[PDB]
């Protein structure tokens, strides 16, 4: 049970590191992106017709 | 003069500049119909005007206005409260005359008559999960965010009926030994809606203790903007005069965003991002400012406003604004609504920011700050629980995980769900709450006196 | 002067201006509501009007007050509640019973019914008097002094009537300066505009902290005074806390205290609590309150004195510092301060820029930070002052990315974080060693090492000792114990005991609240000397639990060295400390043996 | 005429139209005030002025104006430097003032002479981790982009006192021959780190030969603007007459985008991209089309501009077009500086254009170029090998990922981390680049021709 368990954790470790590191910065930097450029849209809009 | 013209919802009146600003019009149709209107705008020989009712159906030479001579103002007495109005402060009793001793100002107040001084007595809903986690005080405000997976009115509905029986309750504690009073606002309900909170006040007797200002869904913008200061000035009039102490139910905020962002405050003028004006704040603080503890220092007017988040969206303008005025919030959630649990109230997003400081001590036991901690630290610890349990098992699980997991179930099925018309006081609340925790020992309570926790646990 | 040309919601449009700077003061109609000209076109000017125009007609005359938008500070500023607009709200108290005004009515901006007791300066009758020299000086408390009358800037000549000492009132004159003809009469206090900062010789470069003497503050990440720093917050959940805070260790010449727009919940707390504190000086006469002078603005209060808010602290301070007065500065909260322009901007029609916040913005916060700082007096005596800005920001638009913060950090030299764990386990401020900086350190570590302190040796050791800590217990879980040993061990025992000691504190004593220069400097060197002696007796042969178990007195009578006098030595000399280092030698001894 | 309206501090003029573009107007204000300003506009019996002094303080028809009859030109001496300026060029320390030997414009170039022979001799600076992995020119452009709470001020110290104690034994090398001055553009700068700038000037021995512009953010958004044009003009004269290097430091870019901004919302303009000016592209051109060669070519300007990014991102506007006129960028990290290194230099974006189009032979290796790409090449495999160490973990990890962790760990505490008053020669930097990149075999160092490398890997 021992070798099976010693085996599990290296895998099980890989994975918190893998969400932690690549997964939610990518996330951040997308979604700010996006963000930044859909206010953009909203407030443009309303400055050309006032205009 | 007679009607210029009118485009979209604002109207153009050619008619002379010698009106005044907050002075209401009436438009003298040929079709018998007769319609009132507060100028927006009074310009040079012409002045804009949004009308109470409707927007079309006038003409331009046939429909003729004649100035009133008297401004917006509420009649306001305290023989208001048991009756039916709409949203200019007309009655739709079908009976008698709103009464008056004073006419008051409809704008937050001509003179601002009120004093800034901290909250030091506690307010109850007749529900624990609000009470003892995140405690309404004497002129302090915190919302009611939910959001549109839940029966947002329907919540709001058990909130507002359930005050008011909490008084018998403070009295015998010695918190509270002047009047009750409940002022109630619809924006923007729903005829069927509407009429269910009003059916919950006459079954609870709390029929006679408020007052509800009307504006249905059909009513105009304008007219919805009306309703609430109806509904604060008549609170001032309460509240100073007579020393009551004044909760103050607006539901929904959501609704009153609506109004501000379409129109009369997007007239023609450029608004903040997603359409909804960045002096929509500035339109906020003015509901806020009359609002707070008066001269008198028996008479405040507490407030719960509840908005209703669109999509449960936390990046959108309206919670966000509102939320940096208000002092906490309290956060409903889909997810207990689903389960079961009625009402589905979740109290670790949510935040009060003076908890035990804005309370008091007297109608409140001492262990009401202590407890809080507490309750909110299991009850964090006991969410990320139940996820590990359905991956580990119970063959590997934490101990004091496993307590915690239970710990989630019974703070959701007791503390969080209650009856329809069960009110229960703030001291059984503290009570139950010790109950929940008497399952841990005390060095899984270690962030408590070992005094207090003696007594208490 | 001027018609009402026409009304459009809050902003008044008055035509037939002939003449009106485009900052000047107005009363508009009959209604006398509080405006400023923002634009004008033509003979029509565009004003904002601040408050409601509910029964305000077109066809009302608007009189101009003859000079632009400006406060007057004078004495009797202390003890004193005040607006933006600066109106004593005490006084409403009294009269209207409220602390919020009546639109349309208006109250003397100094209160009136008090009288000062002015005595000469050094200037007698025919004497040449220059720019910022000291014309006399008035009580400005019972207790103390501290309103020093200075010649007022852009004035300069002889002084043809000279006032003899004695008693006067605020409206009444005491001095005429000739040159050019009499230039104006002079009285006990004097006006300057609000976005106009007062004027010095010229400015340097801070090196001197604040007297808050926090332990970890003074310590970790030096404080500064003549110094920009920026706190997060979110309101209610450690910032306020620490305002309060600030306030009360604090023993500055003169506090001034920015409620930008705040929940007014906050606001009526600070009114009340300072009186009944006590200043860490060993002051009397209401203590906290008599050094604080305060500018509390709700945000339900008009946002004329919201935004005049900053300006008139900024202003004022200044001031303060051309007298020779080291003021701490503090404004909550910023980010309110975004908003309250942003809502000025859609109502009049212009385009606010990015995020929806305005083009002037960026501009009008930078000007704000870099008034601020430590300077030399204008005139002939030249005092020394110092202004130190600490402004809140918490999510504007609940982004924290967003253009306001973000500008602000760039400027900021300070930096000194807030989060929810740390503030309920009463650390406050809530900081570690990376949600912190400080750039003024290089500075600071220099002045104070030259007072009698080691302190550069020592700072940097602590900083170092926290980064360590944290670090190791990251490799405890994914590595394990195989990459731990007793040397580590000692590490994380080392930051616990300086965490325990500098970062929790919350006011349990007197003692826990005032921590002199030297004091600090002592407790870091019980610290380290633990530290390097545990290391080298574990080596010789020891062990974690057989070491914590033998230092045990030593370490507990140094972690209460907060709750200890600070007068055992002499008055600012610990003696505990002093006798800590021969009991660590002999302690040695037993821990290695 | 008399001003017909004021706009934020552009100011609309009623006054006949004969005058030339930016021609100087005064107003003579009734409080004894004369305030100078520019036509920004002319139109038929009316103009729009931007005022140099002031924002406020103007009268309708009581204010009058008086024609200069002169065009807006900087009067530009070499008798400026030794001397500390305000940004509107006259003496803060109130002696004789700039006074003038010509008259040039800031509204377009005088001569546009630049660059027919490419910048192509070395400038070395003292810094390994700028000269060789950014190869620097005599008229190249090469800006530092660094983030918020960044120390841009102090790198920016380290580039001044460092370059000029290199150039006598670089004179021997052939890179100057010439006099060298520094010509320092504060905008939105800090006193205290104003006063470090003076400094840093006394250490090099060129205090003497600078002249230092200061803008505060709290002096007019149109003194703020004419600034670094004032900088250009007194560069390019002394660049041109008598045939010296001006290296222009110009802190901060996004400061200047600031003030573009206000006079964008204030003019009849609507902001493009970000709520930063459409014409955002016309006023970063009018400063990068001056750099490079002037006439006689033994003359120049070269330029490091400093950029801190207003929201820390490189998508931002400002970056994205500032990159693009530029030839390159130095990239400063953040987590970097933290870690107490000096200077913080990442190379993993930073590259210059020119990097065999900035050097040739004796003085410089034409392998110096390529010694870069080898070092930049594995620099970010490295960086590559350290993300998947932090995931995966070394026991996971191939071969190659080792070499390269190695690598990078090496590079970063000692090829970046060197003194902040030590000078480096370029041949001292590549032999230790050349023991550094010796970590790998001759297969996988490949990015380097088999001559150059047999003899040195």
């Amino acid at each position: 049970a021992f070798i099976i368990l010693d085996e599990v954790i290296k895998v099980t470790n890989r994975r918190v590191n893998a969400i932690e590191h690549v997964i939610i910065p990518r996330t951040e930097n997308t979604i700010a992106y996006i963000n930044s450029e859909l206010d953009e849209l909203d407030r443009e809009e309303f400055y050309r017709l006032k205009k | 003069n007679t009607v210029s013209g009118v485009n979209g919802p604002l109207v153009i009146l050619e008619k002379v500049k010698f009106p005044r600003y907050n002075e209401i019009v009436n438009l003298t149709l040929p079709d018998g119909t007769v319609r009132q209107g507060q100028v927006l705008e009074i310009r040079g020989d012409r002045a804009i005007v949004q009308v109470f009712e409707g927007t079309s159906g006038i003409d331009v030479k046939k429909t003729t206005v004649e100035f009133t001579g008297e401004s917006l103002r509420i009649p306001v007495s305290e023989d208001m409260l048991g009756r039916i109005f709409d949203g200019s402060g007309r009655p739709i009793d079908n009976g008698p005359k709103v009464f008056a001793e004073d006419y008051l100002d409809i704008n937050g107040s001509p003179i601002n008559p009120y004093a800034r001084i901290y909250p030091e007595e506690m307010i109850s809903t007749g529900v624990s999960a609000i009470d003892t986690m995140n405690s309404i005080a004497r002129g302090q405000k915190i919302p009611i965010f939910s959001a549109s997976g839940l029966p947002h009115n329907e919540i709001a509905a058990q909130i507002c009926r359930q005050a008011g029986l909490v008084r018998p309750t403070k009295d015998v504690h010695d918190g509270h030994e002047e009047n009750f009073s409940i002022v109630f606002a619809a924006m923007g309900v729903n005829l069927e809606t509407a009429r269910f909170f009003k059916q919950d006040f006459e079954e609870n007797g709390s029929l006679e203790r408020t007052s509800l200002f009307l504006n249905l869904a059909n009513d105009p913008t304008i007219e919805r903007i009306i309703t609430p200061r109806l509904a604060l000035t008549t609170a001032e009039y309460l509240a100073y005069q007579t020393e009551r102490h004044v909760l103050t139910i607006l539901t929904d905020m959501s609704s009153y965003a609506d109004a501000l962002r379409e129109v009369s405050a997007a007239r023609e003028e450029v608004p903040g991002r997603r359409g909804y004006p960045g002096y929509m704040y500035t339109d906020l603080s003015t509901i806020y400012e009359r609002a707070g503890r008066v001269e008198g220092r028996n008479g405040s007017i507490t407030q719960i406003p509840i908005l209703t988040m669109p999509n449960d969206d936390i990046t959108h303008p309206i919670p966000d604004l509102t939320g940096y005025i208000t002092e906490g919030q309290i956060f409903v959630d889909r997810q207990l609504h689903n389960k079961g649990i009625y009402p589905p109230i979740n109290v670790l997003p949510s935040l009060s920011r003076l908890m035990k400081s804005a309370i008091g001590e007297g109608m409140t036991r001492k262990d009401h700050g202590d407890v809080s901690n507490q309750l909110y630290a299991k009850y964090a610890i006991g969410k990320d629980a139940a996820a590990m349990k359905a991956v580990v098992g119970e063959e590997a699980l934490s101990i004091e995980d496993k307590l915690s997991l239970e710990f989630l179930e019974k703070f959701e099925k007791t503390f969080i769900t209650q009856g329809a018309y069960e009110d229960r006081t703030v001291f059984e609340s503290l009570d139950q709450a010790w109950s929940l925790l008497r399952i841990y020992p005390k060095e899984m309570l270690n962030r408590i006196s070992p005094k207090i926790l003696d007594e208490f646990y | 002067y001027g018609a009402i040309y026409s009304v459009s919601g809050p902003v008044v449009i008055a035509e037939n201006m002939i003449g009106c700077a485009m900052y000047e003061l107005v009363k508009v109609g009959h209604d006398n509501l509080v405006g400023e000209v923002i634009r004008i076109d033509g003979d029509k000017a565009t004003i904002q009007v601040y408050e409601e125009t509910a029964g305000l007609t077109v066809g009302d005359p608007v009189l101009r007050t003859g000079k632009p938008l400006s406060v007057e500070l004078g004495p009797g500023l202390m003890e004193t509640i005040y607006d933006g607009i600066q109106r004593p709200l005490k006084a409403i108290k009294e009269e209207s019973q409220s602390i919020y005004i009546p639109r349309g009515i208006d109250t003397p901006a100094l209160d009136r019914t008090i009288k000062w007791q002015f005595t000469p300066g050094k200037f007698q009758v025919g004497d040449h008097i220059s720019g910022g020299d000291i014309y006399g000086s008035v009580f400005e408390n019972s207790l103390i002094s501290s309103h020093k009358i200075l010649l007022p800037p852009r004035s300069r000549g002889t002084i043809t009537w000279i006032a003899p000492a004695g008693e006067y009132t605020l409206d009444e004159k005491i001095l005429e300066v000739e040159f050019d003809g009499k230039k104006s009469d002079f009285t006990l206090y004097h006006t300057w505009p609000v976005r106009v900062p007062r004027p010095v010789t010229e400015k340097l470069s801070a090196d001197y902290p604040l007297l808050t003497g926090q332990r970890v503050l003074d310590a970790l990440f030096p404080c500064v005074q003549g110094g920009t720093t920026c706190i997060p917050g979110a309101f209610g959940c450690g910032k306020t806390v620490i305002s309060q805070s600030l306030s009360k260790y604090s023993n500055s010449d003169a506090i001034i205290y920015v409620g930008c727009g705040e929940r007014g919940n906050e606001m009526a707390e600070v009114l009340m609590e300072f009186p009944e504190l006590y200043t860490e000086m060993s002051g009397t006469k209401e203590p906290i309150m008599k050094r604080t002078t305060l500018v509390a603005n709700t945000s339900n209060m008009p946002v004329a004195a919201r935004e005049a808010s900053i300006y008139t602290g900024i202003t004022l301070a200044e001031y303060f510092r051309d007298q020779g007065k080291n003021v701490s500065m503090i404004a909550d909260s910023s980010s309110r301060w975004a908003e309250a322009l942003r809502e000025i901007s859609g109502r009049l029609g212009e385009m606010p820029a990015d995020q929806g916040f305005p083009a002037y913005l960026g501009a009008k916060l930078a000007s704000f930070y870099e008034r601020a700082g430590k300077a030399v007096a204008l005139g002939s005596p030249d005092r020394t002052g110092s202004v130190s800005i600490v402004a809140a920001v918490s999510p504007a638009g609940g982004d924290f990315s967003d253009p306001v913060t973000t500008a602000t950090l760039g400027i900021t030299q300070v930096f000194w974080g807030l989060d929810k764990k740390l503030a309920q386990r009463k650390h406050f401020p809530s900081i570690n060693t990376s949600v912190s900086y400080s750039k003024y350190t290089n500075v600071l570590n220099k002045f104070y090492d030259s007072n009698y302190p080691e302190f550069p040796v020592l700072r940097d050791r602590m900083k170092e000792i926290l980064s360590n800590a944290e670090e190791l217990e990251q490799v405890v879980q994914l590595v394990g114990k195989s990459a731990l040993s007793d040397s580590d061990k000692i590490t994380l025992d080392v930051a616990t005991l300086i965490k325990e000691d500098f970062l929790q504190q919350n006011g349990y004593s007197t003692y826990d609240a005032f921590c002199p220069i030297w004091k600090t400097f002592d407790m870091m060197r019980a610290f380290i000397s633990y530290h390097d002696e545990a290391q080298k007796a574990v080596a010789n042969g020891a062990n974690w639990s057989k070491l914590a178990d033998s230092t045990g007195d030593v370490k507990h009578a140094v972690s209460s060295s907060k709750f200890f006098e600070p007068s055992r030595g002499e008055k600012e000399v610990h003696g505990e400390f002093e006798k800590l280092l021969s009991t660590m030698q002999e302690r040695f001894a037993e821990s290695t043996d």
